[PDB]
């Protein structure tokens, strides 16, 4: 036979011992979750890591092109300044040194060929040697009359 | 009255209380030591009960903690050295003032009384979870459902009843069978002959407290579903 | 008769252990060689493969115990 | 005569569960070789096999019953 | 004998399991690795099966009735 | 001897079933496994598979009618 | 000791009949799955299921016969 | 047991008669499907089969002839 | 016993001849399978099929003659 | 009677060893065929063997166990 | 009773050839197969043949001796 | 009854040999095969295949040194 | 007992025995476990501290676009007064070709005038001749050259 | 046809007319001083003269085409050949005459056990001479039947098999007398016993399962004697020809198993 | 006995069964092997006897062979008569036909020589004319009247 | 009934028996059989024999057929190399007449220059004609010339 009371006290230390080992591994079994399943935040945690390397990263490639744009602008606004300060310089004294000399130099040439014509000494110093050349060849017979010779040189 | 079973089964108690507030005791990550095997241990049968349902998974699981860490340990103890020699005395050792020579340790699992508990405390488990979500189609008998279903229907009742008292009967039967084997084979050759038959035992003590706890929850899991 | 008894006990223990031996050695074979099929599915077949061993057991364990009731 | 009741338990037990036994073992070897070949007809395959565990161990439950009341 | 009639209810139980015992495990078997071979002839061989079951379980419940008259 | 009649019964119902017992199973067996590999040569294995089952039943109801011969 | 010759009839019965019964039964189960896998070759595979089955069953009928021998 | 001899000649051709049934049963099985599988060796192994199956039953035919010097000494 | 001698020779040819009866058909059927299988390995296959053969024929003839003398 | 406990031991010891060695057999051939067919999962289906084969081989210890306790 | 010893020599040689009988025949059976699938194999693997056969002969053999220890 | 230790004792080794005989067949052709399938894994098919014989005529000689006791 | 020592000596040197070698492995799967823990606080751990990092890494990124700004701005005016110094030599080297093509040309014209006037005063001499100095034979004679040419024939 | 099967002609004195049993293992018909002539050694005889004269009817003036006895003849011998053949095809010639003769034989010989009056006709339930105190001694016995003579079958076999065993690979047989290292060893003392059981196998199964068959034939007599024996009137006429056959396979094969 | 009476009976009722049910087929295997081997037999002595046929009409090939060879020679040896013949008598025309022409050719030559010796006796006429002319005009020719007769007109 | 004179004698009787049907049907028929297979060995190697004989019947024929076409265009080469040696022949004949011809030819004009002695009947005949008789009036008066006639050249 079976004793009733031994089963019930067994009944009895199981139920007991089942209910303390679930208080004694109430903890370990929250410890063990906390430490695994936990990592789940861990993942998309990384996932923000990604995103925060990335995003800045964008704004630092956008700053990137926009000094590069924004030094472009300047290069191409001084290149516009020198253009326009170098045109400025190639007109108003270009003019003084290759038109008005143009006319200076027809000047000094007519104030110079002034000088020639009145050298009558060059008029009178040919118009003889003419004399013994194809004509005449006696070196004069005629007593040199100036009447017209003397008149030379309209010019 | 009490028998020597019982202080067996204290000693377990003692042991496996010793054991969890040793655990408990210091509780961090990264576990090392007797807290990372029992940890180990929990969570192998975590998974081994999800794999069969993970509905209940977390709900049944100190129950059948309990029942393995409770014969896994009675089971050991029959295999431990004392067992069956040392006598309370209320041939023999005990041979003056012959009293049988009652063996002091005796197997938790060894006896009738307490192998009983665990199968009637299953028996009410399932019954009362199994209505918990069923209402009365969980124990239905589906009377001609499907031509005299219900034939079939009251032949898997008594197995349901039965299922209690084959686990019991096996766990006692295979305890016992091993600490008369024990005996047995002491008594042809006291030395280096159970050798194939020492390891053979503790084997089967392991195996029969986890698959106790197997066979509860597969119970449990074809009783809900 | 006399000592019909042990007859009855050996008779009842050994009757009880030739049919759920075979049984357990074709659920094993038969969940070894599934496995080897599929490996991936041994953690669906292992759990069916005990509770499958149980339900035989048992009933050479019906064996014992019924021997323990009439030996002693 | 003074034992037949015993032998009568014996043979009970021992002949109903060598029958069971091996019915139980069959089942679940092939219960579990459908689960390896196919997975997802798991549902559909654990109902029969329980179905025929549960027809095999009526069997041997009934054996049991006959052999207690032998035994009572 | 005196006994000799739990002898025999013994004998109509115990030998009456063993042979449907493994014909309804062969059977479930069968049926059950043909549907997972083929899910969708599960219905018809469905029926054939407790055609097959339920024919053994005759051979098994016509030992029975001899318990429940020898026994009886 | 006052009880070897039952006895004779037991044997002649018990014992002639376990070929009979074995037998169903396996045509059964056999039969739906045809039916699953090949679904529309349903037809040409029912026959076969019932008049295997008959055959095999013809043993059993010869030993039936001899054990109702030993008793009736 | 009369009656003996009751169980010796039930004896020759039951144990001629447990083997032609999973003789046959095999023999049909082979023939079924052969003429599932390919239904072109039948008849000279209906002719060889049937020699055996008769075979088989000259086997149960002598059984049966030296049965009827002791019971006439 | 004045009727022990109808035991004894029931015994020898009951005994006897199983292993040679389910050898006759596994050698058709066996002989039936080969030819299934290899229709054009059938009209050879056939021979094989039709030796075995005597074979078996050569065994069950020596638990007849025992039954039947059994029964008649 | 008055005639146990016949009980002897009766178990000597009976108990020896449902061993060999089952060895003897699966050599022969895994003989005819593998002849099937592969038609060319024939010459040399059947003769570790008939040393089988003879093996399992001595064994059963070991009951035979052991049946003989004592009915000597 | 004076010998009765030798045959109880004697039968004890064959039955509880016929069942577990043919389980034993089954357990290890299953084993070692999974093994063949893929060699990568050896210790993944050795570790389902050893511990199928002490299910297996407990039973038989269980009939050892009582031929201890009959012929002692 | 007076010529126990006789039907002792007769269950000896039986049950030992019930056994090995069909060892024989499935170790044949399978030596074979393996034969008919790989020739190339075979100078090997009939030799774990035959280191098979013998041992399964060991136990027959063994029955053999109380066949003659109990005759003479 | 004067010769039941030698009935006993022939009892002990003829079922004593039958579990094993059927055990190491099957051990045996199972490795075979798996051998003949790939060679490649011959050792680590043998070393199973003679682990599990050594389990099995465990098992025997365990039915020997009973029969022997018996004997002695 | 004696045989019950003996017999629980065994056992127990036994159970030592198997239990050396089943915990040998048993370790070997609590260290690698204990590994696995180990890594998997200290992904965790690491991730935590990138995160708190990420905050410094904001301003660190930041201050690195901004001192890349200036210099490569410095780098822009450096190019720009390189191009002043191109602009202005372009300018000079113009300013040099004015005053080289234009008054070397202006010289050239200059004696290109003075040609022109040497041969405008040869024609004028040679008219002035044609004019009074041949008039002035046609008062003495002007029979001579006539006379040498009748000579002549 | 239709279903006319009213089986009343099978209720025909069930069990009363025949005897009940009636049947033996050997019996002597004599008729000759010293050798005891039996009633097998007639049927042994009278299907001896059979043989021969179909012999020599099938080769009577032997025809290029083949034309009834011949023709059957030439089938059932090319038939052998050829089933010899796929077993040994180097002794088919030498084995041939002992192996063909054994089955056209014992093919007879189980035939003429199934010819009406094998137990009715005895020259020595009442019958006639059962009726009086003379004991019926039945003539035509089938030959197969005798343990005389299916073990001189058997011993003609061994004793050609051990000849041509010898004759061929050498006189060593190591495999099975006896070896020197490994499992062979073993093997050889199993093997030789098996060899020496081999005629003793061969004998008794064919006595057995044609005396058995006669045997069953009587007792089916016995009890309803018309129209219920015909399926096993068949059933042995088909065993009677198989046993035929297999003797001769079975004696080939061991002859190519002993030479290989 | 009534034991015959059922020999006799069921024996003559296998019989008759056999006979409408093993009879037929047996006999068409025996008849299509019997056809079989006639078809053989048949096949062997028709290819016999067309290899006697086959000798036959080789020995026939040989001899129209050997006679179209005869034939064939003959009027070959003809033919080279013959053609020998034809260019024999094609060259003795050839050859007169030659020595006519050059006779043609010679007479003609004659002829022509005869008409360059007939111009040459006219040029020589003619010379000895003119020379005759020439030297009685140097002696008497010289006369006015050849004078007057050109003048006439 | 084991006895040992029946068995030897029944065994004698099977020996005989076997000895018979070895000289009766076991020699004969497969004689028989053997023959017949080797008559249908036999018709396979006929068949191979026509085939071939067909082939080298053919190949012998056009062989022959080759050498009787060679043999008549070697007799006719040699009958057109007589041929063309022949006129070859008539052809020098018939050169070497053509030069004889204009030998003679050239015979004819030497007599023909021995004809040119035609002085005295025609060439003083005519010169008379070719002289001032010729010129109109033919006076002659004192023109004549009594030694120019019989000059010439």
């Amino acid at each position: 036979g079976i004793n009733p009371t031994l089963f019930i006290a067994q009944l009895i230390n199981f139920l007991l011992l089942i209910f303390i080992l679930r208080a004694l591994l109430y903890r370990p079994v929250m410890n063990l979750l906390n430490e695994r399943t936990r990592r789940i935040e861990e993942s998309v945690r990384d996932a923000e890591k990604v995103r925060e390397q990335l995003a800045n990263a964008r704004r630092d490639y956008e700053a990137e092109i926009a000094r590069a744009r924004q030094e472009a602008a300047k290069i191409v606004a001084q290149a516009q300044e020198r253009a326009k300060q170098q045109e400025a310089e190639i007109i108003a004294q270009a003019r003084r040194e290759a038109e008005r000399l143009k006319e200076e130099a027809r000047a000094q040439a007519e104030q110079e060929r002034i000088r020639m014509l009145s050298e009558a000494k060059s008029q009178i110093a040919d118009l003889v040697t003419l004399t013994a050349s194809r004509v005449l060849g006696a070196e004069l017979q005629a007593r040199g009359h100036d009447a017209l010779i003397a008149e030379s040189l309209a010019a | 009255p009490i028998t020597n079973s019982f202080v067996v089964a204290i000693i377990i108690d003692i042991f496996v209380i010793a054991l969890a507030v040793a655990a408990t005791r210091n509780l961090q990550m990264v576990p090392r030591g007797l807290q990372n095997v029992m940890e180990f241990i929990l969570e192998s049968l975590y998974n081994l009960f999800r794999n069969i349902n993970a509905k209940y998974v977390a709900t049944a699981f100190p129950l059948v903690a309990t029942i393995f860490l409770f014969v896994l340990f009675g089971n050991w103890f029959g295999l431990l050295p004392g067992v069956g020699s040392i006598g309370v005395c209320h041939h023999d050792t005990c041979a003056a003032q012959g009293k049988k020579l009652v063996p002091l340790f005796r197997a938790p699992a060894a006896d009738l009384n307490f192998t009983f508990a665990i199968a009637v405390i299953s028996f009410v488990f399932i019954e009362y979870w199994g209505f918990r979500a069923l209402g009365p189609g969980y124990l239905k008998k589906f009377f001609n459902t499907n031509g005299i279903m219900s034939f079939v229907g009251i032949i898997e009742f008594i197995s349901e009843l039965v299922k209690p008292f084959a686990l019991a009967f096996r766990l006692f039967g295979n305890i016992f069978a091993g600490e008369v084997l024990l005996v047995v084979m002491a008594f042809l050759v006291p030395l280096l002959l159970p050798l194939p038959f020492y390891g053979f035992e503790v084997f089967v003590g392991f195996i029969q407290a986890l698959i106790f706890a197997l066979l509860t929850y597969a119970f449990l899991n074809i009783a809900v579903t | 008769m006399e000592g019909l008894n042990l007859v009855a006990t050996a008779l009842a223990v050994g009757l009880g252990a030739i049919g759920p031996g075979v049984g357990i050695g074709i659920i094993v074979s038969g969940a070894v060689q599934a496995i080897g099929r599929n490996p991936e599915i041994e953690n669906r077949v292992v759990t069916y493969m005990f509770i499958g061993i149980a339900f035989t057991e048992a009933l050479a364990i019906f064996g014992l115990v019924i021997a323990f009731l009439i030996g002693f």
